[PDB]
RNA sequence: GAAAGAAUUAAAUUAAUAUAAUGGUAUAACUGUGCGAUAAUUGUAACACAAACGAGUGAAACAAGUACGUAAGUAUGGCAUAAUGAACAAAUAACACUGAUUGUAAAGGUUAUUGAUAACGAAUAAAAGUUACGCUAGGGAAGGGUAAUAUAGCGAAAGAGUAGAUAUUGUAAGCUAUGUUUGCCACCUUCGACUCAACAUUUCCUCUUGGUUGUAAAAGCUAAGAAGGGUUUGACUGUUCGUCAAUUAAAAUGUUACGUGAGUUGGGUUAAAUACGAUGUGAAUCAGUAUGGUUCCUAUCUGCUGAAGGAAA
RNA sequence: AAUAUUUAAAAUCAAAUAUAUAUAUAUUUGUUAAUAGAUAAUAUACGGAUCUUAAUAAUAAGAAUUAUUUAAUUCCUUGGAAUAUUAUAUUUUAAAAUAUAAAUACUGAAUAUCUAAAUAUUAUUAUUAUAAUAAUAAUAAUAUGGUAAUAGAACAUUUAAUGAUAAUAUAUAUUAGUUAUUAAUUAAUAUAUGUAUUAAUUAAAUAGAGAA
RNA sequence: UAGCCUUUAUAAAUAAUAAUUAUUAUAUAAUAUAUUAUAUAAAGAAUGGUACAGCAAUUAAUAUAUAUUAGGGAACUAGUUUUUUAAUAAUAUUAAAUCUCGAAAUAUUUAAUUAUAUAUAAUAAAGAGUCAGAUUAUGUGCGAUAAGGUAAAUAAUCUAAAGGGAAACAGCCCAGAUUAAGAUAUAAAGUUCCUAAUAAAUAAUAAGUGAAAUAAAUAUUAAAAU
RNA sequence: AGUAUGAAAAUGAUUAUUUUAUAAGCAAUCAUGAAUAUAUUAUAUUAUAUUAAUGAUGUACCUUUUGUAUAAUGGGUCAGCAAGUAAUUAAUAUUAGUAAAACAAUAAGUUAUAAAUAAAUAGAAUAAUAUAUAUAUAUAAAAAAAUAUAUAUUU
């Protein structure tokens, strides 16, 4: 390994924030999708759109993919989420079965929220 | 009502597909905003690149040209011709 | 209640399938039996699959004829996927198309068939070696990585040690370090001697110290600190090495392009000459042996050794 | 206290989210550290300085390491409210009371916006003179990194055809201005020439050289 | 030659790209134990056999004071018992590139719908270049679970990509330079000084451990929980 | 190797301005003091030009490569010279001329005007779009594959 690739087997305190930033918004992005077809089927069955955004009863999405990001145990929060599943990914050919997950290639768009139970 | 759907992240480390969709979706380049009427097909294609995309939902859409009057800054003097 | 039939359910594709292996097959594609021996037939084949082209594969339908079946229908070889070869040039038939003045002919064409190019998209009907006497065009179409090996260490301790695994020793298996050996990779196209050495410490000698029923003493053995100083001269060999002789407090192990050829040498390795043994029909060749045998360089910069001038004191 | 395991949130408990809901069900989260082992050759090598806190004593420092977090702290549902803080002003006796503010951490690209300019296309205009056109100028949008390559548009140079003009001119050179500028033009200065095969349009090329 | 690139065009043109709907079940309401609507749940039309999971059949491995089949010993008077040797059965437990009876996600992929049209497909007439690739990540073959190794699979970047970060850096993390301007948002990465930018909270470390390239078995000392 | 002319460059010496004797690397660019020079509108607290205070950024150029600051290729500097050209043809495209004809006008020829077929004496609505017709295979004639031809004016 003469080419030195010097990336960290760590993050540092601010890229930490960094992820979990980015983490926070794609919740946020997919709690706005989740929000916003709620007030179409509002203004569908026939309200204004303020009285869509007031309604107790929120509709849950009906498309599967949408349904499963809803899911915790599928997709969880970044307030839900563990310290580990943050910051480490599961690589199973590591010691530990763990890597940092800046190790992992384009970490920054890719989303890696859920590691196998036990490892 | 719209998702006002903005291309934050760029498309140079993404793969084809993702690519793909973000043009279907009609985002090009990156900060580029979009106003969609809201429906299951433009909710599940905007899932599909959840993490390249900041949304939020709208009363109303934005035609490009009163986004742009919105855009302007204000030029801070009255011009007065003698 | 009994007999017979129709059968159904469960199981099975482990047998069998001309033949490999895989998929399929009892609704059988497997097996038996009647007829038959025909469809292992003739012209057009769309449309698909596959697919650079050349080819390859499945195939509805239309038309001619055939075999089985009461009929419905089925058959354009085999349950499927291998069982193969272009043109050119010849050859054989059929076709009735051309017939170089006309008529015949010859010769060419169409249709069907024939043999191989296995380096198997086949360059020709037909082609092996050798060069250290070689030549031209180009390409690189010890260092670096690795650490299996090697060297060193650690953990655990079977077992030796007159008794006691751990004074000293330490099987096979376990965990590491090193980049000193032999490899592997292919980013990257000279061994020894002399001379002068610089560095490391994993210490051979000298200094300090722990352990040593195996430290009585003296010699040792083993371990910790320690790189200040020191660490060989000859016979043999090109040799490093090694064997020995005589010494020494000791004759440590490396690194430095296995330090040092714009500093020396040129014995080894090395081309032209020649011979020997072996190999080859031979030219010639060799993880062979032997005699002979070619590179040079006034130092620009860096650096180092000395010596001046200028300068801000 | 002693012996022996384990180093765990699966179970278990605690806390949080979601469905009927003072409970049940389902989901999510929470379970050690240090040292030794430790190791080669130009020179210490976190990139370097340097970083580990301390009363008296500061209008003042106290990780710059590791782990979990926040953007002053605490409840309620990004937002408001309360709480103290900090700074400031005022009033009263260096303190107290009142009130105003700060709470949007910041740096950071040739990213995006804004701000202007250019070209190209699409869609609207305006002005001026296939007028369903051309030129120029607006607005909105999209696009404009590029080797091999493809396509489009220009310029310098030399010759041929046509061709005013003139030493107050032309050419070449130098210097300083000008025009989104390989080019040309203005002025000054110099040297030549009684003068552009000149501007422009065509035709062509021994038509552009830091790389053999 | 095809693949990928370019130019100019063609339409009774959207055929392209992306997603949704499609299914199953439950509850509620309305009609005729069925149908429709609404809501919720379910990795949700069709195709598949990798991961995972599993030991079924095949191929392999282990154990039984268990049973049977025989054999070698052994005690009394050929019969009999025990300590057994193998095979077979029974029961329990295990794994495999060429085992998959269970089984994902990604994937392949169809209709209509919606969204992309200053956008795509297809076709027609013409021009190319290229056929030495590299690294990173993931899943493998070879190698020794060695190589800056080798061989291919998928994605990205470099190739041909300047800019910020990673000390320096072809291939990593961000991000694509038409020309400027420099007010505002920022990305990755940072905020004691060198060096543009910082204040806090709660724990732990005392080893300069560490502070952008994490070194192992094992040992010692603590700390929690039982 | 003509004759004039020659502030063309490389190159040398000298002078002037400016910087330089405690500072380290493509020698440039950007920031930014100072010094000097020129300036018939510097009115100035001015403008331009020249100049390695100081600060920041900055790994020559080409070639060849997966990849070069490379210690890979090549170049001592400057001046001049040094590379997709022509002929005879074929196919496309654009425009222009003419147009069911074009070129050529002496005739002759080439291309077009009809598609086929190896080739032959065959060759395009019997009453309209292919369901008709023509050709090649086949045939009594159809059907079948393929391509072509037809819906005031021929293309
Ligand atoms: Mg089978
Ligand atoms: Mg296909
Ligand atoms: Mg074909
Ligand atoms: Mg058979
Ligand atoms: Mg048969
Ligand atoms: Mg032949
Ligand atoms: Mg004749
Ligand atoms: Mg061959
Ligand atoms: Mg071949
Ligand atoms: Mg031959
Ligand atoms: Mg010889
Ligand atoms: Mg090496
Ligand atoms: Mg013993
Ligand atoms: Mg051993
Ligand atoms: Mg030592
Ligand atoms: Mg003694
Ligand atoms: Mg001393
Ligand atoms: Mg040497
Ligand atoms: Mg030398
Ligand atoms: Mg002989
Ligand atoms: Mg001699
Ligand atoms: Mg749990
Ligand atoms: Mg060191
Ligand atoms: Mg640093
Ligand atoms: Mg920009
Ligand atoms: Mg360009
Ligand atoms: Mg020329
Ligand atoms: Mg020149
Ligand atoms: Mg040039
Ligand atoms: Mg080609
Ligand atoms: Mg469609
Ligand atoms: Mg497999
Ligand atoms: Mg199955
Ligand atoms: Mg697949
Ligand atoms: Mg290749
Ligand atoms: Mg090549
Ligand atoms: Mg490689
Ligand atoms: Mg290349
Ligand atoms: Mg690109
Ligand atoms: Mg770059
Ligand atoms: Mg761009
Ligand atoms: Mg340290
Ligand atoms: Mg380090
Ligand atoms: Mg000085
Ligand atoms: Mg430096
Ligand atoms: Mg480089
Ligand atoms: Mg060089
Ligand atoms: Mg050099
Ligand atoms: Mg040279
Ligand atoms: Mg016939």
């Amino acid at each position: 390994g003469g080419l030195l690739w010097k990336i960290p087997w760590r993050m540092s305190t601010h890229q930490k924030t960094r992820q979990r930033e980015r983490l926070r918004n794609v919740d946020q992005v997919i709690k706005q999708l989740t929000l916003g077809l709620h007030v179409q089927r509002c203004q569908d069955k026939g309200l204004t759109y303020q009285e869509a955004m007031e309604s107790k009863k929120k509709y849950k999405p009906r498309s599967k993919s949408l349904r499963l990001l809803n899911k915790p145990s599928v997709f969880p929060k970044e307030n839900q989420m563990s310290s580990k599943d943050k910051y480490w990914t599961f690589d199973k050919k590591a010691v530990g079965y763990r890597k940092g997950i800046h190790k992992v290639p384009k970490w920054t768009k890719i989303s890696i929220r859920k590691a196998p139970k036990f490892f | 009502v719209f998702y006002k759907v903005t291309l934050s992240r760029s498309l140079i480390g993404v793969p084809h597909t993702t690519k793909s969709i973000v043009k279907s979706l009609g985002l090009g380049k990156r900060g580029s905003i979009v106003y969609k009427k809201v429906n299951p097909a433009i909710a599940g294609s905007l899932a599909k690149v959840k993490e390249l995309v900041k949304v939020e939902v709208t009363e109303h859409e934005l035609t490009p040209s009163q986004q742009r009057e919105l855009r302007k800054s204000n030029p801070g003097f009255i011009v007065e011709k003698r």
